[PDB]
RNA sequence: CCUAGUAACGGCGAGUGAAGCGGCAACAGCUCAAAUUUGAAAGCUGGCUUCGGCCCGCGUUGUAAUUUGGAGAGGAUGCUUUGGGCGAGGCUCCUUCUGAGUUCCCUGGAACGGGACGCCACAGAGGGUGAGAGCCCCGUAUAGUUGGAAGCCAAGCCUGUGUAAAGCUCCUUCGACGAGUCGAGUAGUUUGGGAAUGCUGCUCAAAAUGGGAGGUAAAUUUCUUCUAAAGCUAAAUACCGGCCAGAGACCGAUAGCGCACAAGUAGAGUGAUCGAAAGAUGAAAAGCACUUUGAAAAGAGGGUUAAAUAGCACGUGAAAUUGUUGAAAGGGAAGCGCUUGUGACCAGACUUGCGCCCGGCGGAUCAUCCGGUGUUCUCACCGGUGCACUCCGCCGGGCUCAGGCCAG
RNA sequence: CGGGACCGAGGACCGCGCUCUGCAAGGAUGCUGGCGUAAUGGUCACCAGCGACCCGUCUUGAAACACGGACCAAGGAGUCAAGGUUUUGCGCGAGUGUUUGGGUGUAAAACCCGCACGCGUAAUGAAAGUGAACGUAGGUGAGAGCUUCGGCGCAUCAUCGACCGAUCCUGAUGUAUUCGGAUGGAUUUGAGUAGGAGCGUUAAGCCUUGGACCCGAAAGAUGGUGAACUAUGCUUGGAUAGGGU
RNA sequence: GACUAAUCGAACCAUCUAGUAGCUGGUUACCGCCGAAGUUUCCCUCAGGAUAGCAGUGUCGACCUUCAGUUUUAUGAGGUAAAGCGAAUGAACUUUAAAUAUGUAAGAAGCCCUUGUUACUUAACUGAACGUGGGCAUUCGAAUGUAUCGACACUAGUGGGCCAUUUUUGGUAAGCAGAACUGGCGAUGCGGGAUGAACCGAA
RNA sequence: CCCACCCAUACCCCGCCCUCAGGGUAGAAACGAUGCCCUGAGGAGUAGGCGGCCGUGGAGGUCAGUGACGAAGCCUAGGGCGUGAGCCCGGGUCGAACGGCCUCUAGUGCAGAUCUUGGUGGUAGUAGCAAAUACUUCAAUGAGAACUUGAAGGACCGAAGUG
RNA sequence: AUGGCCAGAAAGUGGUGUUGACGCAAUGUGAUUUCUGCCCAGUGCUCUGAAUGUCAAAGUGAAGAAAUUCAACCAAGCGCG
RNA sequence: ACGAGAUUCCCACUGUCCCUAUCUACUAUCUAGCGAAACCACAGCCAAGGGAACGGGCUUGGCAAAAUCAGCGGGGAAAGAAGACCCUGUUGAGCUUGACUCUAGUUUGACAUUGUGAAAAGA
RNA sequence: AAACUUUCAACAACGGAUCUCUUGGUUCUGGCAUCGAUGAAGAACGCAGCGAAAUGCGAUAAGUAAUGUGAAUUGCAGAAUUCCGUGAAUCAUCGAAUCUUUGAACGCACAUUGCGCCCGCCGGUAUUCCGGCGGGCAUGCCUGUUCGAGCGUCAU
């Protein structure tokens, strides 16, 4: 609004290589942290998960659906057994599910 | 990074004409809704997967069907777009499961149509009967036959029993090897070459 | 819309800059050339017609049917498909028509203002009428309601049926597909494509699983996508022109278009062109009868008006600048600041209030109690009781206090 | 112990005190007179005493010079858009943003809807690619607040460590015996991790690009109009006493 | 370089076009709170730049630690005045010691001891450095003052001007010219020097 | 050398304004708490920075706002408030609309630009109104006759003309 | 004259030109009288006189799987004479 | 010879002076009518002082009396003087040349237009 | 003392600010697709009882027809209208017409109201002369018709 401008009060004072035709689609391949894995599963079935009333099942998780290509391993996981389903993985991801108990299934 | 050094003032382009843009649009929709009734207001479409690696996990509508589709259904091609079912001739199946998946929705759009005789006082054997051309109908197929399940669910359960073993040696040991083969699928064939025509010179 | 100020281009860097995917709006698909109708040019312009046709011709150096790559042609095979004519009803556009106060009082020249009593309202949008009008008038809202024309959509209903044309399924086979074109070199230009772009000129100049593309040059071997050098097609999109219409936190006659007016006019320039200024009496002309002075313009009386302090110089009528009248100052500038004085002209303040003690009036909304009601639940209001040493006003006296200005 | 001047802020009591029936002790009362209106007071005009350069503007350090100003009325100059950045207010918050569009409407309003997408939630490298916990998310020294009074310690700062990517060196088990790259080191590096802080919007300041606070140059370019003046030429016409030699 | 319609070293008309200017002119109410500056350091100069310094608004952090254009004390520089040489010796002599201003230092955030290591150094476990532990709160170890803190963020002008005292370096026939500190002015009214950028008093 | 005296916006005491700082104020008899009460210090200012207020055109809400028994505007040696920009009232003129408060909004505030447009002064009843030889008498017309007409005179062009 | 000197964007275009060396075009000087200090050979003017010395595009040869690279040859002008 | 070309001198001649005087017409002047403009911060007596070599206004003095007319050319105003000159430019423009980059014209080569027969030399 | 100059006030002037008004601009939105040889846009010249312009119109000239409405127009003059109607009006609508000279502009020209050619009709004594009136005569190209040209190719 021009009433609360300065203006006012001042009246009466004055490398590397090129890549031709890059298509962005090539690299898409969204990351997501082994910490925040268990935010994907809805919040009911996870906090069953977490309290342990489900102690015959476990939970498949499908990054793709989500919109994840890649489980990078920032951080810890519950000792839950969890079914991965995923295009990469990081060696410390696969790592920590392994130890937690489920498997990394690789996906296309 | 400001892109004003051309005559810009010549080619600006403003929008108070957009809720006026938007009452012709609704104006003419209804018109074409009430020159169509009682047919819908648009045509069948097919499921399609979209190109590319970033954007095959979701499915969406396509142009048209194919002919073979058509063919499997055995609704012929002549008879299709004058049915409300959009046909694509350049669109091939190159898998079976799209294309099971498009006859069966053709299919069941065939069950739900109701086909009015040409002349109403001589009916033909292809013509829905007046007993039957009366019931609840449906105006979009857009919405009545779109996409159900875009995307695969995000989420299952198992038992612990049904855990898979998985890759042996690790998926991160599997992606490595994938790659490096990649990369080397030239060099050990001409090795292989190399190593054939030599042992033919001195066996 | 996003991709994206990204990939990329760029002296000495200022800068430049797409596309695929994805969401949406809108969606609609097709016609030729390359084939022998060959048991029949089956095609077509024009003329004359008795409207039945008949002629002059075009055309075989190819006019119809058939086919267009999604295919098709030939076969095989057995089922399906079709032509006309009415048409209820609906929609579009002009046309007839639509509610309620001019009720009473005051101001006013005039109510359309103020007050009272009403009424209409799917209408209280707007405008007019002698001042702010829902009900004075035009219109406004809503369903409809008179009369007319031309189209479109359409529930259904009558009939002909297969000479012929058309669709579906299978197949040994066949399956023509655009040349100075594509492409290459070179030059100019252009592009983000100054290694990967397009266009054009000159030179060379193709092919038959061929050819083009696959954004780093080339050879070899693969792969993936289409099918150029012929052609048609609605919608979503644009719109400082034209026509019709509705609006605005826009401007209010030096503003807003140059133009609210006999404005692209008057005027200027040989010409191309340049290009203004300029709105408002009053409700109604009622635009001053008549008398008188002047040659006249006009003046003075006297009417008109609500007002001429509105007289076609016209609503209001500021300043600069001028005239008259009244007051004042002035020995080579005035103006201004602080402070008196003189003269002229003014705003306040004050006019008496409150409280006691007597006397005279006029009334019982004195205290207590009873009932009802409301409240903040213990305080009030209303009705009865006061019977005048009690309350409330008024009038005469007296007294205390407080009251304006300047001073000792 | 006299004589004089200027002033009287405050507004129940409270306090410190004293010479203590009260007071000169945390700020003036008491008595009296005239007048009650232009008398006091005020405004204007003028005289008098004292005081007092003509305003911007420019220049440099400053003056002077220079430039503008006859007078009055009306316009008349830091604006809007896009993109940044910091700060303020607000909503939601590991998310956030309805408005391209669709639905709806009392119709450019308001209300409602959702796929995609943008930004954020992960970085590093030219790239292929790889990708963030030894530890109650570490130790030490401070540190508001809390504490059961032993300590716990926010934000933040300093320092030493740990993890991720890039660079260099070494090269384990294994093996398509030529691939793979574990383990262990060393330098820097990156606004990297180490118990998310962002997204949207409002307001203000500053930049950056546009005519960009307003008024001007000699110019440059595109397309038109002129030989009625004047210059030269062509065609066709007209005109110029009387003397001397 | 004449003339080409009062226009000619390139006519006139309209447009591009509101062309550009770093140069000139102008740039619109009031009050209140703060409030400036001229080689500091680097870059090839003029037709140059940044940058330090000085300012204002917001905040935040325990606005916590204290700090200071000052004196004193210890010790430097200035040993230079001076006293004596019945002290030695002879400004260059010294027991002692000037004036003006001036550097450094003056605590618990400190001092010292001890233990090891050293890749420093030393003949050297020797000094020094790095760690380790301990002792010293009995006074926290001069004076005076102390609404004077710190860190960010954003914003703005000025950043090789004039005059003067003192110190210093050069000069001229005489004028004078460079630096350093300080004060004043540009930005500032008042009293006095009759008058006034640079004087005195006082803001 | 000595005594007295004169006066600065400097110094001392007192009043008032503003700014800054430090305190008090709820089982609220309680407050534009954005208030009120107590105490102390301070006051120049260009470039520059910040805050608060005043004013103008228009918009939403509100004041059951003003107004033909006179809105707006204008004039005013008439007054009141404010440090100030300004605000309010009286008197006169006038004729149809306008204002206060809280928000919103901007084409929002002039002494200058050899501005822009329009209007008006002093100069000033001034500079001039002086090339081309020249006018005069009577009568008529008329409100009015040097510059109209008729007559009467006097002159000029002087045939490359004032034809 | 299949020419000179000009003009035009081009033209089956125009001019000089209804022209032809006693002509046309371009220069310098400027009536008459006077008048060409003496001699060259550096720059310049012009000689198709031999060379390939420099040497473009096209064309020719060699290598290579090709992109390409390397070689001679090489007009006018320059150079040499 | 010719010349509105530049220069020196001689005779004649004379108001060029010495040395000024006088006359005429039209103005100026006065009146009737008519009637501008330039310019204008405000104004107009001086002297000394007013550091920046400038005062009209300030300081200190001299002084100083309404309202006017004809002249006048010392200041003050007054020159399309915002001229001319000098200085500066991210200056503009005309002009020149072995300045740079280009270019019309001209010239040279090659490919195409471009055909039909011979003879000779090389493959 | 007056006059003069200046200051202050009232009234009167000068001038056109201020206020209020607005059949106008400006911007946005919505709808529509329609110029011309069947002669457009533009230009000129004319037309009313009394008009110069603006407006409307074209020698049928501020207009004709037709349809609708239903009593005006108005500045003056003159007439209305059988008002129980083929009907006023500077009315509205608009399907039928008129539409001068031009202009792409068309017989050739045009700085001329210049000069022609073809075919009809009428009038004046008129087979011959004169006059008037009507319809025609541009260019490029297409389809067709008809008349042609050329040893260009042939047959006979």
């Amino acid at each position: 609004p021009t009433r609360f401008s300065k203006t006012r009060k001042h009246r009466g004072h004055v490398v590397g290589m090129r890549h031709f035709h890059l298509l962005r689609n090539h690299y898409w391949r969204p990351s997501i942290n082994i910490d925040k894995l268990w935010s994907l599963v809805p919040s009911d079935v996870r906090e069953q998960y977490l309290s342990g009333q489900k102690k015959d099942t476990a939970p498949v998780i499908d990054l793709l659906s989500h919109g994840y290509a890649k489980l990078l391993g920032k951080g810890r996981l519950p000792e839950i057994p969890v079914v991965v389903r995923a295009r990469y993985v990081s060696a410390e991801a696969e790592r920590k599910v392994k130890e937690a108990g489920g498997v990394v299934e690789l996906v296309a | 990074n400001n892109h004003f050094r051309k005559h810009w003032q010549r080619r600006v382009r403003c929008h108070f004409d957009q809720p006026g843009k938007k009452v012709t649009r609704r104006l003419a929709r209804r018109a074409k809704a009430a020159a169509l009734a009682p047919r819908p207001v648009d045509k069948l479409r097919p499921i399609v997967r979209c190109p590319t690696v970033k954007y095959n996990r979701r499915t969406r509508l396509g142009r048209g069907f194919t002919l073979e589709e058509l063919k499997a259904a055995g609704i012929p091609r002549l008879l299709a777009p004058t049915i409300g079912i959009a046909v694509d001739h350049r669109r091939k199946n190159l898998s079976e499961e799209s294309l099971a998946a498009n006859v069966q929705r053709l299919k069941d759009y065939k069950a739900r149509l109701i086909l009015f005789p040409r002349k109403s006082n001589k009916p033909k054997k292809a013509d829905t009967p007046k007993d039957q051309q009366t019931a609840e109908t449906t105006t979009s197929l857009r919405t009545s036959f779109g996409v159900e399940q875009p995307l695969a669910p995000g989420f299952t359960e198992i038992s612990k029993s049904e855990i898979p073993a998985g890759i042996e040696g690790g998926a991160y040991r599997a992606l490595r090897k994938a790659r490096s083969d990649a990369r080397l699928v030239g060099v050990r064939e001409k090795r292989a070459k190399e190593k054939a025509e030599a042992e033919a010179n001195k066996k």
